[PDB]
């Protein structure tokens, strides 16, 4: 897209943060109104700002807009956990539709740490009949939203059949993710135990299952 | 454009506010007829009476000193004047019209004239 | 950001109301009960004004124009009978 | 579903032609907020 | 203060056509433009066009001017100030990069310098463009596992493995159980099939008075699955 | 004022989308009748 | 304090003059009734007619160019406004109200408008 936003910006808790929105004169500011949207992934967006300064109904006064001749800006004051998400600007006139920007992901620093919740499930007996074997390692309520997952077969790494999802934001403003390990029934039965290790820069957690029990 | 009497009843309040003379013209112009004609001039003189006590007799629009209490409506300028019709507006402000009219005669005109006497007293 | 109330006179606003209507008909050349001696002549042209975008609820069954017309026809009938010959002696 | 014609009441005849009309009273007084103030005393 | 409800997700083969609907309520449908915006992984969010239910004037972005047809029905009045309506978008010559999420959105103001500006958005419609066929999921129980031994809490769920395409909806006890539900996003296997998991946290003491049933719906394949989660755990910490 | 519903398929009460206003109705003939209605106005499109 | 319609009929003229809107509101709002309603709007329009020819249509109070002839009353400001009621005042000035009204339309308004034409003539 020819309408560029700051790819990332960061602000501290209780502080303010500013997102930029600029591009060529063919799309930018003097003769074009600018609007701002909050757009969480996987959900419907919310209009916060339209016509430059003027904020949408019900929007808190924490949000403010400003447009210069060369670029436009959006300021979010008194940052909250829910403000940590993706934001888009649009350039438009009355008769001409939206041109969406490249997008900006906002990170809120100074937030409290959340301990990870790890749960590991073995393959079902109905699944062992099929005959396949999939271990499921579910992770929730961790912050910041970044994980690294490692699997082990009899205390030794595994590399075939590992699939891990990206981290996803929970309704409670914590994060979640999951990982799946596909195995053949012989590898499952031929080992003493399997393990799912979730590593975070602050703490590494290990959950272990065994085919014996 | 002139759309006629009540032509902008279904337009936005801002668009309708431009053609107040249109509604104003036809607003004034045996026993059944006579009783009806009396009722008509009676209602017209009632509204002109209210414009009188609000100091706005000769004008269609006048500004006031009463501030807009946000409890009445939480909308803004753009949302009121470019998204709503006078009809649905009058329905939303149907709990305050009596209240607002009372504040309208008292807050300003009942104090505009007292201050006028104390000011022109020299 | 400081808002003050403003008066508008002649706004397109109406409410449901019941009022006393009256008759109207073009003048013709006699003496039919409904027209009576006099009913106000109609305007040469009525102005039917379309109201775009306007949606209003109608109720033909709770309508008062019906009850008014009903009592009008009845009363007109009696107003036309008074001056004519009463056949009280015809009960022989 | 059996149908019989009736004429119980004479108003129904007026309803047949007055179904389309309705009476309303004009309330020409509207108050709305703008960023305007009257000349200060 | 109205709701926009869009049609369900669909899977279509590339080169085919699909018609998405957008039913409205809670406002005068005639007074606001209906915009259509999509979001794909390759191009991000992209505005497609809008149409006026009052006049029928439409404005399509040049990238979709030759493949999108927008139409509207006439509003069905409910009260004097509200009504119900429906708008449609028919998109043809589908390609793989057209896979994504589509939204309809109600305009901002009846008049001004941004009348059409999308303000009220629908829940979205997931469109998958692929040569691959629809595939139903296989549902397996997730035996209860201990969450807090001192607190007397546990977690149990259902595993939805190998389905295609997105999405799958999961409820508990026919929607009676909504508290403590945590449904996880799907994984994208190398085979091209999706798989996800759902877990609910409940007190460990609740075993003799409450039934836990996970209801899986995969509407693209028209399959419903009601699986009873076995409450007997194998976790020692929960066994205590 | 008098509001006149011009909705053809108007089923006897309800919201009328197309409405026009008049100070006086059209010429209504006071036909005294029973059962069948005589010399009246005809509904357009379908019978109502 | 708001004492109501005619609340300050028995107060001093100065105190009563503050609540003119109170008397102004209710001042406007089968055969016997109809004849009474016509009489009411007729009297109201008569007073509004007099305010018209005195150039004071939209106001409750207006100042004039007519000087106070001392033959009318020999009282002063303090004695009039802080010692008398409008009732007993109207009784004292009942020989001049016709005379004062005639001077009121002629001395000022019948010469305010002539001078207005000769002034706005350029
Ligand atoms: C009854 O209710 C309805 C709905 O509530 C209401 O209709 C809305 O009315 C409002 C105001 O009256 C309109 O809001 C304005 O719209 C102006 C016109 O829109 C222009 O742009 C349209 C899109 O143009 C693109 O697409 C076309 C192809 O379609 C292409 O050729 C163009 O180049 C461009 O790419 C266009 O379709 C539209 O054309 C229609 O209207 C014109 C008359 O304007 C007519 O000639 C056409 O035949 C056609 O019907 C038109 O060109 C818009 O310009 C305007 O913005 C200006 O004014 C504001 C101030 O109001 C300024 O701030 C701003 O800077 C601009 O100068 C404003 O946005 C709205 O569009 C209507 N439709 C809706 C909401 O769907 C009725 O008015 C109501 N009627 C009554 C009697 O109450
Ligand atoms: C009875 O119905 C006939 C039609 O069957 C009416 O005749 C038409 O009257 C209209 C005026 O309303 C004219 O425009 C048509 O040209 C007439 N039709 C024909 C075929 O000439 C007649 O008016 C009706 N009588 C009434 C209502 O008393
Ligand atoms: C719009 O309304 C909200 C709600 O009261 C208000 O807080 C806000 O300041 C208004 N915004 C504008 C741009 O006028
Ligand atoms: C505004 O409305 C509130 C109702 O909660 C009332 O208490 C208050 O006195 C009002 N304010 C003014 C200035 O009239
Ligand atoms: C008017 O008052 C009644 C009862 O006090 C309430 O039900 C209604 O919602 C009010 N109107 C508005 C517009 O708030
Ligand atoms: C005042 O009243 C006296 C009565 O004695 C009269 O002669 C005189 O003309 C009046 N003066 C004015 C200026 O009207
Ligand atoms: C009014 O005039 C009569 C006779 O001219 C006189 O008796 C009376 O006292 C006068 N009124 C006043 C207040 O002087």
């Amino acid at each position: 897209s020819v309408l560029t936003q700051s790819a990332s910006v960061s602000g501290s808790l209780g502080q303010s943060v500013t997102i930029s929105c600029t591009g060529p004169n063919s799309v930018c500011c003097s003769h074009k109104s600018i609007s701002w949207y909050q757009w969480p992934p996987g959900r419907a967006p919310t209009l916060i700002i339209y016509e430059d300064n003027e904020r949408a109904p019900g929007i808190s006064p924490r949000f403010s807009g400003y447009k210069s001749y060369w670029s436009a800006y959006l300021t979010i004051s008194d940052l909250r956990p829910e403000d940590e998400t993706t934001y888009y600007c649009c350039s438009y006139t009355h008769n001409s539709g939206c041109v969406f920007g490249t997008g900006t992901k906002v990170s809120v620093l100074g937030q409290s740490k959340a301990n990870p919740s790890v749960t590991l499930f073995p393959p079902s007996s109905e699944e062992l009949q099929a005959n396949k074997a999939t271990l499921v390692c579910l992770i929730s309520d961790f912050y910041p939203g970044a994980v690294t997952v490692a699997w082990k077969a009899d205390s030794s790494p595994v590399k075939a059949g590992v699939e891990t999802t990206t981290p996803s934001k929970q309704s409670n403003n914590k994060y979640a993710a999951s990982s799946y390990l596909s195995l053949t029934p012989e590898q499952w039965k031929s080992h003493r135990s399997y393990s799912c290790q979730v590593t975070h820069e602050g703490s590494t957690v290990e959950k272990t299952v065994a085919p014996t029990e | 454009v002139s759309l006629g009497f009540l032509g902008a009843a279904g337009s936005t309040m801002g668009a309708a506010s431009m053609t107040l003379t249109v509604q104003a013209r036809n607003l004034l112009s045996g026993i059944k007829q006579l009783q009806a004609r009396v009722l008509a001039v009676e209602h017209y003189l009632r509204d002109q009476q209210l414009l009188g006590i609000w100091g706005c007799s000769g004008k269609l629009i006048c500004c006031t000193n009463v501030p807009w209490n946000s409890s009445w409506s939480n909308r803004n300028l753009s949302e009121i004047w470019d998204n709503m019709t006078w009809l649905q507006w009058d329905k939303e402000i149907s709990n305050y019209t009596q209240i607002i009219y009372g504040l309208l005669e008292e807050s300003q005109n009942q104090q505009e004239k007292n201050e006028q006497d104390l000011l022109a007293l020299d | 950001e400081n808002l003050w109330v403003t008066v508008y006179y002649g706004v397109p606003v109406w409410k449901d109301a019941e009022t006393t209507l009256f008759c109207a008909s073009d003048a013709k050349a006699k003496h039919n009960v409904w027209a009576t001696h006099a009913c106000v002549p109609t305007d040469p042209n009525p102005q039917e004004i379309h109201l775009e975008n306007v949606t209003e609820e109608f109720n033909m069954w709770k309508n008062n124009m019906v009850e008014q017309m009903h009592e009008d026809i009845i009363s007109l009938w009696d107003q036309s009978l008074k001056p004519c010959v009463k056949l009280t002696p015809l009960c022989v | 579903e059996t149908f019989r014609p009736g004429g119980g009441d004479m108003r129904d005849n007026w309803r047949s032609e007055l179904y389309k009309y309705k009476v309303v009273k004009i309330e020409p007084l509207g108050v709305a907020p703008t960023r305007c103030k009257r000349r200060v005393v | 203060e109205g709701q926009l409800v869009q049609s369900g997700a669909e899977l279509k083969k590339p080169g085919a056509s699909v018609k998405i609907s957008c039913k409205t309520s809670g406002y005068r449908f005639n007074f606001y433009h209906i915009n259509w915006i999509r979001q794909t992984a390759g191009r991000g969010p992209e505005w497609m066009g809008w149409i006026s239910p009052y006049s029928g004037d439409k404005n399509l972005a040049p990238a979709f001017q030759d493949r999108v047809i927008m139409t509207t029905d006439t509003e069905v009045p409910v009260t004097s100030f509200t009504s119900t309506g429906a708008a449609y978008m028919e998109i043809r010559n589908l390609k793989f990069d057209d896979t994504g999420t589509y939204f309809c959105a109600k305009g901002l103001l009846r008049d001004g310098s941004s009348t059409w500006l999308p303000y009220l958005w629908g829940q979205g419609t997931l469109l998958t463009v692929s040569s691959a066929s629809t595939k139903g999921p296989s549902v397996f129980p997730l035996a209860p596992s201990s969450k807090s031994t001192s607190g007397g809490t546990a977690a149990l769920g259902c595993l939805v493995k190998d389905y295609f395409p997105e999405p799958v909806t999961v409820s508990w006890n026919s929607g009676a159980l909504t508290s403590g539900v945590h449904t996880f996003p799907a994984v994208l296997q190398s085979s091209g099939l999706y798989s996800l998991s759902s877990v609910v946290t409940v007190p460990s003491s609740s075993l003799g008075t409450q039934t836990y049933i996970c209801n899986v719906n995969h509407k693209p394949s028209n399959t419903k699955v009601d699986k009873r989660v076995e409450p007997k755990s194998c976790d020692k910490g929960l066994e205590v | 004022a008098i509001l006149k519903c011009k909705d053809k398929k108007f089923n006897g009460t309800g919201p009328c989308p197309s409405v026009s206003t008049v100070q006086c109705t059209h010429g209504i003939k006071p036909v005294v009748s029973t059962q069948l209605l005589l010399n009246g106005s005809l509904a357009e499109e379908e019978v109502i």
